[PDB]
């Protein structure tokens, strides 16, 4: 119960979302290169 | 000594005593046909070092670790409160609990009948059962 | 002495974690300001700013002790792991010279794989300078299995301490009576920790030395290395490697101690095989320290009635200039948790510096002297650690006069006098600082003038013969003649930095008779200048923290306060915490000059190479025989020639130490934003942005405000240090890898 | 300034960079598995040069580009690497703004900035088509503000 | 809460449409002169030359349809139960069934789970 | 020395003389306030101008102003 309130704090939510944003980019530069088509 | 800490302590004991018994009744069951018979050539292919790093069993263990997660994510809230999850096994057990209490006078506390002894026997016996067979290659001294 | 426990005081509940700022009702009801966000973390560790019940403050700091202790154990358990999964310690165990140290690998994501330094041993990665490989070799660790078992054994001890700091609190709790047993505390720290600790490790390096000494120094392969238990299971193996083990604790009772002379010796100097101190001298050393601590650990009253006590010991020391001397110091240290921390931070801080000196002087680990990057890094590492610790000693010795000093309860007329003639202490230190400044740095201005002026530096050569080789030369000569004469049982000096003309080389120079000269008297007095100024400002913050002449009502404001106002001409930055804020800066200058001195003087005259056609050729051959006397040589031949090893590394694997070098100046100059401007202008700067935030209502409920006046300076010193260490951290780790 | 597939002074940099990498490459045995990954790394190096050649690039070997809006080089500025930043950043910004609209009500304003129910963070996905709807709501923001600002006196 | 309810239900309808969207095609690409035989054959066989043009046109048209369906939902001033209570349940039952149906074909041969 | 000027925002909560170090201000009966007190500074010759009353001053814009003026021995707070 209260563990979700601690999970809903600003630092925990911030680190969780920043982990998502950073991991997506680590996987992006590891998988396909940007195709980019004129 | 405190409430909420000893809660998880006694729970973890129960949450693993059944695991430390189905595994014993699983490791013995899988090796019931190969316990002796020339010591199964020192466990034969069941030796963990001989396994190929669990090539075919790794993708299966991942599925098991996934389902087991939500299994315990049902055990975490089913313990919370009495209603729903624990209440229906609650009055179920109360049907044998009433007869057991009748055999044991006023109430006969079932936790003294065998909640702690089974819980600790399974843990200690499985801790020793995992060292004698999986944590000793060279004996040096005879083990008795 | 009594088992007084208050079982169950604080329950185990996530309720407090749900409230951001449960530790203080002032930091809970009003989180309407941005400043509250920073106050929640600034006071998060100021435990004396919450509740005053000492039974709870002692039950909030010993918790933080076990918490920090668990963090340290989680930190150490990973070091044994990194030296097994991806490293080169086993290959380095077979080939120690050609294989450079490494225990950190990178991944192919954004082309960062250039950091994989080619160290050898079939494994690429990042070079390490933590001394892990030397410590592991001195511990007898060879196989990777011995790394993983130690790591898995570290996980258990790390978990037990979390379940201990969560035990004596949410589960158990000793009373307040358990903490006034300082007499019973020193009887278990000097005998149980120091005593049994110096004895337990002593008993290890007696049975684990031969896998390093009488094996790895002979020339056996790591596969041919026997097992550590095979030596214990068969006493005759130890008996053959050391012809004293046949007895097996028989002359130990007969007092025929000389029969244990195969492992217990007092040789001195270094070993001409390993590269550091003797592996047999350290075992005897720790045995000698262990018995001394087993004796020194029985000095205070337990519950049997015998022994002294911190009480009457201090109640007996007097002195004419002291008056009611030393009395009450028992009540000083047994009542304020703070009070113990400054003397601890002071002694332990100077201790880290002193042990740092003892590192390079006599290298205690095998293959440590030749490993120049590790040696250079470790010295300055503990150097800066003790710098922070001693300034923390001043930070809290300033806390005491403000938070826990009373003119009725705790009393020492010595500390009274330190505050009664307080204006005399700093006056003495002030004149000492000025005399050591207008000369030590004055002579720098003088010599730098003599060179650019012309023939004046030429006539300074005779004075360059003065001071240098005039003092401290006879001390080294005492140590040359100390063995044999004043040390009959020692066949070598304290270190080869003392023995003249005695050079020990293992394909690379380990130690050298550090021939002082030219400008060591100069830099040592630059040190003493930056030391006396640091002691002055911190001791000023200590004894002026209570009674101040300018503002008499000083105790009302506090410790981490801005100031008073524009009155009296201007009261600005008068807190003792600011004497620590600036004390961090003069400590910064002190440790900066000391690490410069140590680092560069090493390769100037100590570190070098050896050939048979000649004798000794340094990496930089005897440069600071002239380039140290003037300020120009410190950036003409020192700060200038270093760019060829930090920048000329993008084509190699040392490119990160150039990026951190150029990026540390960024955060350092970023500190120049907070240390120069004021909150008034910046607070006028938010309200315009808040106007734009009120235009679209995108203004947060948390009202945007500037940083606190004190928090801005705390962040300013944080960046002035972080940006003022990472540059030399990248510099000390730049040349020493290229010239290694 | 000529393209690099015709610029002979760019391919020389590819050869020179691989030449500097080759001395580090040949000191170790290629048969070792811990250094078999260097060939895959130089494969990444090789697979990187061919795409940039299509973009006009400096004759010096330093590959330049275009931001004037030229339709032949919209890939380096205008369309991809630019517009997505605007959308993605503002998909976050207008989502934050919608959260700012629901930042009042009865439950404390400080509680609704920091300790927010995770459900609002899960609703963030609402902004698929910000543009004009966000323009309407930002008009309403300026409107309901009714020029209620600070004194600045 | 309410936001999940709305999503969790719209996606349940999308599910119920997805099974019937594949029921007509799969029953057309298995028997009797099927334009697509085995599931492994026509996995990505191109057709004509434009191809992507008719795909992006279908995308734009469907986007405009949902655009109007949403803007109409904003208007009307709608509103400001047991059938809704059963629908809240079968929506969750739908979302977790339609991921597994495709997870079947993602097993290549629908047999790697049971060892061999 | 410094020039003490009292605004008309006074509530008379005595915050001046409570904060004030050397008692520059002074509470005087007044007929135009809620509590009935008004701050007045007769000993402005001894004022130092440390500006600690503006902190304890409640009003939106402070009620007790002290404009920085000349500096003398009485206003420098020096003991010599
Ligand atoms: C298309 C989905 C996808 C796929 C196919 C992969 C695949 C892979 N990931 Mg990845 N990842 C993903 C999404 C994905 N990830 C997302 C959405 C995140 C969070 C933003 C991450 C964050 C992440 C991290 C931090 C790491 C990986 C890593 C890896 C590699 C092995 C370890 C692993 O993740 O095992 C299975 C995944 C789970 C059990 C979950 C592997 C090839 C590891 C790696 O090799 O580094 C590159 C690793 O460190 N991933
Ligand atoms: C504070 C100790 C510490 C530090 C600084 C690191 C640092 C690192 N570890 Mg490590 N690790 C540690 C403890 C530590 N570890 C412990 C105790 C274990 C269990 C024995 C592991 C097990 C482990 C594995 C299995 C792996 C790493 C890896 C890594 C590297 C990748 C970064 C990363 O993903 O982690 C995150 C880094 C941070 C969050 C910052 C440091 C944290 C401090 C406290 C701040 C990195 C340099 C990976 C690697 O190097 O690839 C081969 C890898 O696979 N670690
Ligand atoms: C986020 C990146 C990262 C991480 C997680 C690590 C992690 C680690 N490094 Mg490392 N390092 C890095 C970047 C990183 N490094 C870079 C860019 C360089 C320059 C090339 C170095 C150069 C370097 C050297 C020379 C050494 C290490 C070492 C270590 C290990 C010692 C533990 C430690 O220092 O704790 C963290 C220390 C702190 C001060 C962080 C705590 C303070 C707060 C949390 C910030 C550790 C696992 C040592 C080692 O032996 O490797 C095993 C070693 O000697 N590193
Ligand atoms: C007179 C005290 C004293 C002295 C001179 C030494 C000296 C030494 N110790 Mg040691 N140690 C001591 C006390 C001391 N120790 C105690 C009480 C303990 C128990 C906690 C230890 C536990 C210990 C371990 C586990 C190790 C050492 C090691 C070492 C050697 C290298 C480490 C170092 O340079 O730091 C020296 C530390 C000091 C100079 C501070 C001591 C000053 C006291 C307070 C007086 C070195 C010659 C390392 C080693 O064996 O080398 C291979 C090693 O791994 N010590
Ligand atoms: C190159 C810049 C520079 C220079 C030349 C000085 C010079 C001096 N400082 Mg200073 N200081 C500096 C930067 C500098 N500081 C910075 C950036 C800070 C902020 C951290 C300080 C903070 C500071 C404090 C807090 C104190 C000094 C003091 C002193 C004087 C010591 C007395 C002496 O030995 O006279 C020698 C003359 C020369 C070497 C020329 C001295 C004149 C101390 C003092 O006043 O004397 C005790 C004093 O307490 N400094
Ligand atoms: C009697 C046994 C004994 C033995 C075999 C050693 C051996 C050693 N000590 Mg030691 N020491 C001892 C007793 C002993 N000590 C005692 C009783 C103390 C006081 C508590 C110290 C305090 C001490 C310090 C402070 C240091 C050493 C250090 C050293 C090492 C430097 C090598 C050297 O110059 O020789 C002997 C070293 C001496 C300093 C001379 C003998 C000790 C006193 C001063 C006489 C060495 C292996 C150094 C070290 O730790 O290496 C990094 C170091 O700095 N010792
Ligand atoms: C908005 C204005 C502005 C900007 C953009 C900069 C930018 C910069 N300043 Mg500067 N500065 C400014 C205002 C500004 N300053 C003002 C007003 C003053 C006071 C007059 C200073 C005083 C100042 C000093 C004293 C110094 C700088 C330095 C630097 C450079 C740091 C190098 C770096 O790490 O970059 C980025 C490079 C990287 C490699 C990033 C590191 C990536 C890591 C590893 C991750 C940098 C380019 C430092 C410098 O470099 O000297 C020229 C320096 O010492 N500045
Ligand atoms: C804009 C030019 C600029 C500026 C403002 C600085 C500023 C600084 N440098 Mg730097 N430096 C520069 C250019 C510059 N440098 C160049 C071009 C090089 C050659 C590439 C160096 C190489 C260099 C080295 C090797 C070191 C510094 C160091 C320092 C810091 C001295 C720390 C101190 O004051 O304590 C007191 C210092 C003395 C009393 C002397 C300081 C902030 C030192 C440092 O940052 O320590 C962390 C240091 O180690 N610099
Ligand atoms: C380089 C850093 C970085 C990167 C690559 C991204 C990338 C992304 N962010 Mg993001 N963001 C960042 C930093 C970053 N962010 C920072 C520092 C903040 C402030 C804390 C935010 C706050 C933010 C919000 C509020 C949202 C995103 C969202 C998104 C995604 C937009 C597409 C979508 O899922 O819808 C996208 C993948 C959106 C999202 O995915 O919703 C969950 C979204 O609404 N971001
Ligand atoms: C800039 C500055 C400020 C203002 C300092 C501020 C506003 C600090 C800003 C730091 C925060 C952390 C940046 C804002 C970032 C938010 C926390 C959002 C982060 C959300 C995710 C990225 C996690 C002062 O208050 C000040 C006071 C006295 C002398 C000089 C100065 C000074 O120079
Ligand atoms: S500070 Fe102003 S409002 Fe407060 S008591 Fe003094 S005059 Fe009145
Ligand atoms: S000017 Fe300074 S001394 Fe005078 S009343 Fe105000 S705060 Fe007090």
């Amino acid at each position: 119960m209260n563990l979700k309130k601690y999970l809903s704090t600003a630092p925990v939510v911030a680190t969780l979302w920043l982990f998502l944003t950073a991991g997506i980019l680590i996987e992006l530069n590891r998988f396909f290169p940007d195709s980019l088509f004129y | 000594t405190e409430v909420f800490s000893l809660e998880w302590l006694r729970e973890a004991e129960i949450k693993h005593c059944r695991v430390a018994m189905l595994a014993v009744l699983g490791v013995i069951a899988q090796e019931f046909g190969t316990f002796d018979f020339y010591n199964a050539k020192s466990k034969l292919q069941l030796s963990p070092d001989l396994h190929n790093q669990f090539v075919q069993n790794g993708a299966l263990q991942q599925i098991l670790l996934f389902v087991c997660a939500w299994e315990f994510i049902v055990g975490l809230p089913a313990l919370i409160e009495s209603v729903n999850g624990n209440r229906e096994p609650g009055y179920f057990g109360f049907d044998p609990l009433k007869l057991g209490g009748t055999v044991g006078s006023a109430q006969w506390k079932r936790m003294q009948a065998g909640e702690l002894r089974n819980g600790r026997l399974a843990m200690i016996a499985f801790g020793g059962f995992f060292h004698q067979q999986l944590l000793t290659k060279q004996g040096i001294i005879e083990q008795l | 002495v009594k088992v007084v426990v208050d079982r169950d005081v604080v329950p185990t509940s996530f309720e407090k974690w749900a409230k951001p700022g449960h530790f203080s009702r002032s930091l809970a009801k009003g989180p309407k300001t941005t400043t509250w966000i920073w106050n929640l973390h600034a006071d998060a560790h100021d435990f004396d700013s919450h509740t005053s019940s000492l039974e709870e403050v002692s039950r909030k700091i010993f918790s933080a002790h076990f918490g920090q202790l668990a963090i340290i154990f989680i930190w150490l358990s990973g070091m044994y792991f990194h030296g097994a999964r991806f490293s080169n310690y086993v290959a380095w165990l077979s080939n120690p010279t050609g294989i450079k140290p490494s225990a950190q690998v990178v991944w192919p994501i954004v082309g960062q794989q250039i950091l994989n330094a080619d160290v050898g041993g079939g494994m690429q990665g990042i070079q390490i300078t933590s001394g892990l490989f030397q410590l592991w070799r001195a511990s007898g660790i060879v196989n990777e299995l011995q790394l993983y078992v130690t790591a898995l054994g570290g996980l258990g001890m790390a978990g037990l301490m979390i379940f201990a700091g969560w035990f004596h609190y949410h589960k158990a709790a000793p009373k307040l009576e358990w903490f006034q047993n300082v007499e019973s505390m020193l009887n278990h720290h000097l005998a149980g920790l120091l005593g049994l600790g110096s004895l337990s490790w002593a008993g290890h390096q007696i049975h684990v030395s031969l896998p390093i000494n009488k094996l790895l120094d002979a020339g056996v392969a790591p596969s041919s290395i026997p097992l550590p238990h095979e030596f214990i299971l068969n006493r005759n193996l130890m008996a053959e490697l050391y012809p004293s083990f046949q007895q097996g604790l028989v002359p130990f009772f007969t007092l025929n101690w000389k029969q244990y002379s195969d492992i217990l010796t007092f040789k001195g100097g270094l070993s001409p095989v390993t590269g550091g101190l003797w592996l047999t001298d350290v075992a005897h050393h720790h045995l000698a320290i262990a018995v001394l601590f087993l004796v020194a650990g029985h000095m205070y009253r337990t519950n049997w009635g015998i022994g002294h006590s911190i009480k009457q010991i201090l109640e007996a020391h007097k002195g004419p200039l002291t008056g009611e001397g030393h009395k009450g110091l028992y009540e000083i240290l047994t009542t304020s948790w703070h009070a113990n921390l400054a003397i601890n931070l002071a002694m332990l801080g100077s201790l880290s510096i002193i042990v740092a000196h003892h590192m390079y002087a006599m290298p205690p680990y095998p293959y440590l002297a030749t490993d120049y990057p590790t040696q250079l890094s470790l010295f300055t590492h503990h150097m800066w650690i003790g710098g922070f610790c001693i300034v923390g000693a001043g930070a809290h010795a300033a806390i005491y006069m403000v938070r826990d000093y009373s003119p009725t309860v705790n009393f020492n007329n010595v500390l009274d006098r330190m505050i009664r003639h307080r204006d005399a202490i700093i006056s003495h230190l002030n004149w000492v600082c000025i005399f050591l400044g207008m000369h030590s740095f004055g002579l720098y201005i003088h010599n730098d003038t003599m060179r650019a002026l012309g023939r004046a530096q030429d006539m300074f050569s005779d004075t360059a013969i003065q001071l240098q080789p005039v003092f401290a030369q006879w001390i080294q000569q005492i140590h040359t003649l100390a063995p044999g004469n004043t040390a009959v049982n020692a066949l070598a000096t304290a270190s080869y930095a003392f023995g003249a003309d005695t050079v020990t080389v293992g394909s690379k120079i380990a130690m050298m008779p550090i021939k002082l000269g030219t400008a060591d008297f100069m830099v040592h007095h630059i040190h003493a200048f930056t030391i006396h100024v640091t002691t002055l400002i911190l001791l000023k913050g200590v004894l002026y923290a209570r009674n101040s002449r300018l503002i008499p009502d000083k105790a009302n404001l506090g410790f981490r306060f801005p100031c008073d106002g524009p009155g009296r001409g201007g009261t600005c930055q008068v807190s003792a915490w600011d004497h620590v804020f600036l004390g961090l800066f003069w400590m910064y200058n002190a440790l900066s000059i000391v690490i410069f001195h140590f680092s560069w003087k090493m390769q100037s005259d100590v570190w070098g190479t050896v050939t048979s056609n000649g004798a000794i050729s340094h990496i930089t051959g005897g440069n600071f025989a002239q380039s140290a006397i003037t300020i120009n040589g410190w950036l003409r031949d020192f700060l200038w020639a270093q760019a060829s090893q930090v920048i000329q590394s993008y084509g190699s694997s040392l490119s990160a130490y150039g990026l951190m070098f150029l990026g540390a100046h960024f955060v350092w100059a970023f500190s120049l934003m907070f240390l120069f401007s004021g909150r008034g202008y910046w607070q006028e700067l938010i309200e315009s942005i808040v106007w734009a935030h009120n235009k679209l209502k995108v203004a947060p409920a948390i009202a945007p405000r500037a940083l606190s006046i004190t928090q801005g300076r705390a962040v300013g010193v944080a960046h002035y240090l972080l940006g003022g260490i990472a540059t030399t951290w990248a510099f000390f780790l730049a040349r020493i890898i290229a010239v290694g | 300034l000529t393209p690099c597939q015709q610029s002979e002074a760019f391919h020389k940099r590819e050869i020179n960079e691989v030449r500097t990498l080759e001395n580090r490459q040949a000191n170790y045995e290629a048969n070792s598995p811990s250094y078999l990954a260097l060939q895959s790394q130089i494969d990444q190096v090789h697979k990187r040069f061919d795409k940039y050649g299509t973009l006009l690039c400096g004759q010096d070997g330093l590959p330049h580009l275009i931001t004037d809006g030229d339709w032949r080089h919209a890939r380096e500025f205008t369309i991809p690497a630019l517009l997505f930043l605007y959308i993605t950043g503002w998909i976050g910004w207008v989502g934050r703004s919608y959260l700012k609209y629901t930042k009042e009500t009865k439950n404390p304003t400080e509680q609704e900035i920091i300790l927010d129910v995770p459900m609002a963070l899960k609703y963030m996905l609402s902004g698929f088509l910000w543009p004009l709807s966000a323009w309407q709501e930002y008009r309403s923001g300026q409107l309901l503000a009714k020029e209620d600002e600070i004194t600045v006196s | 809460v309410n936001w999940l309810q709305e999503g969790e239900i719209k996606n349940g309808r999308v599910a119920m449409l997805a099974c019937l969207h594949f029921f007509v095609t799969e029953f057309y690409q298995f028997p009797f002169f099927a334009g697509a035989p085995k599931l492994a054959g026509p996995a990505h066989d191109y057709f004509v030359k434009s191809g992507a043009m008719i795909q992006i046109l279908a995308f734009i048209g469907f986007l405009e349809f949902l655009l109007h369906r949403g803007k109409v939902l904003y208007s009307d001033m709608e509103w400001k139960k047991a059938m809704r209570d059963r629908e809240v349940n079968n929506g969750r039952l739908a979302m977790l069934g339609f991921a597994g149906i495709i997870h079947g074909e993602f097993l290549n041969g629908k047999m790697p789970f049971e060892q061999i | 020395a410094h020039t003490v000027k009292i605004y008309d925002n006074c509530i008379g909560c005595t915050q001046c003389v409570r904060a004030c170090p050397l008692d520059v201000l002074e509470m005087v009966p007044w007929d135009g306030c809620k509590a009935g007190q008004m701050a007045s500074a007769p000993r402005t010759e001894d004022c130092v101008g440390c500006k600690r009353c503006e902190t304890a001053c409640p009003t939106d814009f402070l009620s007790i102003r002290v404009y920085l003026g000349g500096e003398t021995t009485r206003s420098m707070g020096l003991a010599y």
